[PDB]
């Protein structure tokens, strides 16, 4: 199967420099133009670089030429996107794409965050409640930065019934929250703890949800 | 550059409904049109190209159509995995650009708020702070208010409040509000109180406690 995941998003300054990658498979990679878009917070599509299939040929939007350039290694089978004099409004979810017909692939995204603020680990809260047939119970992911942080259930041995909510930045913190809905006779009988993960603090915490 | 609208920037239809999701250039693109689809997880594939062709992989029920400045995505019959938002993209002059999307909603019958609410966790009173959570889970439609009270007073400021998107298997969407105070002002109330509005409830659905409890 056609595959490519990119990597490299992380918080970087105003003013600063990251270099994006992205790893393709299945396909013959130098067979293909190949290319950058990125999606801003509020959602919206921004074609970013263009290189072609033997990478002789680049293209770019006004917004960033001059600031980020695109490359490719087709014998690791490899796109780059390497950024300069970043802004804050370069905030986005970074894509890779194959060029064939449209976009004709595209990778999960990579989150390149361009702030001042600084990295934070989060504090993680236990939520424990009167009973029912089935009873909820949550994990408060409060003042991290930047995103994203991952929440899973017992390890993830819990899926069912999960609700993970989008985090929510204010004042240059962000938090979330996660809840778990399972039956009454199985908490707390059972233990059920949140397991919560932040790549940017190296951090992965455990928190048992006690009565 | 060319600029792709999407007059129509969320739509609501029914299982089975043939859909609809309509673009126009600012010029004529001469068939350039390529349409994406991306899920609330965010991922992103192509679905259509040239304004007709149905990329490798993607289900019949995706189709294209159009000419000149106007283009439309059509669903054969709406199912559930169709919850997404449809962008629409022209590949006419550089630089490429992208339509502002049209999110699709997948109207279900009504469902009733599931509410729950959560003191402080003590750890967080020890280190200072009072953070109270009220989730509202598995309603629709998504139309929805929360009120806070303490000791009966309405409270804003200090809540943050965060909706999941359309959920993927039962159409629900669910709500988080959380209502944070300093441990010294949450000491000096005792009722705290999430109330929520719905249309499936004449009277607003009420979750308390009391810190004398």
């Amino acid at each position: 199967e056609v595959m490519l995941v990119e990597s490299g998003g992380v918080l970087v300054k105003p003013g600063g420099s990251l270099k994006l990658s992205c790893a393709a498979s299945g396909f013959t990679f130098s067979r293909y133009a190949m290319s950058w878009v990125r999606q801003t917070p509020e959602k919206r599509l921004e074609w970013v670089a263009t290189i072609s299939s033997g990478g002789s040929y680049s293209y770019y939007p006004d917004s960033v030429k001059g600031r980020f350039t695109i490359s490719r290694d087709n014998v690791k089978n490899t796109l780059y996107l390497q950024m300069s004099s970043l802004r804050s409004e370069d905030t986005a979810m970074y894509y890779c794409a194959r060029d064939s017909g449209g976009f004709a692939y595209w990778g999960q995204g990579t989150l390149v965050t361009v702030s001042a603020a600084k990295t934070t680990p989060p504090s993680v809260y236990p939520l424990a409640p009167t009973t029912g047939s089935s009873v909820t119970l949550g994990c408060l992911v409060k003042g991290y930065f930047p995103e994203p942080v991952t929440v899973t259930w017992n390890s993830g041995s819990l899926s069912s019934g999960v609700h993970t909510f989008p985090a929510v930045l204010q004042s240059d913190l962000y938090t979330l929250s996660s809840s778990v809905t399972v039956p009454s006779s199985t908490w707390p009988s059972q233990s059920v703890t949140c397991n919560v993960a932040h790549p940017a603090s190296s951090t992965k915490v455990d928190k048992k949800i006690e009565p | 550059d060319i600029q792709m609208t999407q007059t129509t920037s969320s739509l609501s239809a029914s299982l089975g409904d043939r859909v609809t999701i309509s673009c126009r250039a600012s010029q004529d693109i001469s068939n350039y049109l390529n349409w994406y689809q991306q899920k609330p997880d965010g991922t992103v594939k192509l679905l259509i190209y040239y304004t007709s062709r149905l990329h490798s992989g993607v289900t019949s029920r995706f189709s294209g159509s159009g000419s000149g400045t106007d283009y439309s995505l059509t669903i054969s019959n709406l199912e559930q995995e169709d919850i997404a938002t449809y962008f629409c993209q022209q590949g006419n002059t550089l630089p490429w650009t992208f339509g502002g999307g049209t999110k699709v909603e997948i109207k279900r019958a009504d469902a009733a708020p599931t509410v729950s609410i959560f003191p402080p966790s003590s750890e967080q009173l020890t280190s200072g702070g009072a953070s109270v959570v009220c989730f509202l889970n598995n309603f629709y439609p998504k139309d929805i208010n929360v009120k806070w009270k303490i000791d009966g007073s309405e409270r804003q400021n200090g809540v943050l409040n965060s909706w999941t998107d359309q959920d993927s298997k039962d159409s629900t969407y669910s709500m988080s509000s959380t209502l944070t105070l300093t441990k010294d002002e949450y000491e000096r109330h005792n009722s705290y109180t999430c109330e929520a509005t719905h249309k499936t409830s004449t009277s607003p659905i009420v979750k308390s406690f009391n810190r004398n409890e």
